[PDB]
């Protein structure tokens, strides 16, 4: 009755290579700090419907209560958009890829109160990706990991404490998926570790830049600037 | 809930 | 230099284990009523003590003293709250319900409550204790954690190339460290890198709890409750 | 003059 729980390392990262999104575009055509917010939220907005799909498609997901899988996710998406596009802009030293369309330097940031801030340590970030030489069979699941990890101490019963074992037996496995690949790279025991570890102690920077673009993101919202989806809203509240 | 809903469709 | 990084795995985690600080106690008087003023100003007060202390134990962390001031100022800034937040639950492990802030301040649930905004804390900070208790978190664990928060947590807000990496050296070495523990422990290489990945993906719920703080902490000081150590001013004025 | 700062060398 867990058989995301029977995968191969291989039926893995081919199931999470499978789920991917696709890259959204921006419908962008001077520059406004309300026009330009306008853009980035919904961008955002389109996004979270089909991350949703992509959750769904998380193997081990849809075994969770819908309740459980809710949190998750009003827990975990900005993170789960933070990392896509810093994978995004991996390629790209400088700049964030927002859209194909929508490439913003580490200047255009400005263009909203406090936002360039928050640009730097996305910036850092993917700096930090393309440096390590981050792999796309990593990042996915890394961004599994994020989707898993982020809302799951906040459960609070004997059944509900099943769901957080379960998702901790995942949670294992795309560990032994993340080190298999390490190992197939042809990576030492100590070389596998070492970079284990590195990814997952930049998962902590993107807890960070989450909680911090979630403040600006309400900031933005209270002094209207720009009008924010239904979804939108709620992905925000949900954290207040 | 938005979410809710785009969950379970 | 390699001071640090000329380090046994064992002389490792002995220089951590006697650089610990130690278990203040707080200027609790009991035959006075509780406040939500008076509690946030003991736990304010308590917390003041304790920063002095962590500054002595992070100078005795092997790397740590090898960073200029701007880099140990930073690094001390964007870690502080969390490292005296991994404190506190490592204390208060075998007081489940209970957060032990010194030995004749043990706190629980609803005293939480007495204060507002400041529960949800609590109940995070509780369930992170739990996990550690769970997860049979050992002294020589934690330590090397706590070193981790300091190193990792803000390395990626300063980048300085070449500090950049000899940061990440030692951080390699401890996880290095941390490993042959499980090792000696008689983990097996499977269950070596699942509780490595364990350990540093709870890192991530202290990432997000230092920040919830950080806002609240930022709240008392902003609805007027209680005074906070001109320190204590620096450390919340770090961050925006 | 930052306190911090002092405090690192103090
Ligand atoms: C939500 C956001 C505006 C939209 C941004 C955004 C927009 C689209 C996207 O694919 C990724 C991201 C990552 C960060 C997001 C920003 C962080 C926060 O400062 C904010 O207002
Ligand atoms: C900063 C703090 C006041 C002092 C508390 C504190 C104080 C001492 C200590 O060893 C640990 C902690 C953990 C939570 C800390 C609180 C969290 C935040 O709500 C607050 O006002």
């Amino acid at each position: 009755n867990s058989l995301a729980l029977s995968l191969t390392a291989d039926q893995m990262v081919s199931a999470l290579l499978d789920a991917e999104p696709p890259i959204l575009y921006s419908e962008y055509d001077p520059f406004s700090e309300a026009s330009m917010m306008g853009l980035l939220t919904n961008l955002a907005d389109r996004e979270l419907v089909h991350m949703i799909n992509w959750a769904k498609r998380v193997p081990g997901f849809v075994d969770l209560t819908l309740h459980d899988q809710v949190h998750l996710l009003e827990c975990a998406w900005l993170e789960i958009l933070m990392i896509g596009l810093v994978w995004r802009s991996m390629e790209h030293p400088g700049k964030l890829l927002f859209a194909p369309n929508l490439l913003l330097d580490r200047n255009q940031g400005k263009c909203v109160e406090g936002m360039v801030e928050i640009f730097d340590m996305l910036l850092a970030t993917s700096s930090r990706f393309r440096m390590m030489n981050l792999q796309g069979e990593e990042f996915v699941c890394l961004k599994s990991i994020i989707l898993l990890n982020s809302g799951v101490y906040t459960f609070l019963t004997l059944k509900s404490l099943e769901e957080k074992d379960h998702i901790h037996r995942v949670l294992d496995k795309i560990t032994d998926t993340l080190i298999h690949l390490m190992a197939k790279a042809g990576l030492t025991l100590q070389q596998q570790h070492q970079r284990l570890a590195q990814l997952l102690l930049i998962l902590s920077h993107i807890r960070h830049m989450s909680n911090k673009g979630m403040e600006h993101l309400y900031s933005m919202k209270c002094k209207n600037v720009v009008p924010l989806s239904d979804l939108l809203l709620e992905m925000l509240d949900a954290h207040r | 809930k938005i979410l809710h809903r785009l969950l379970q469709d």
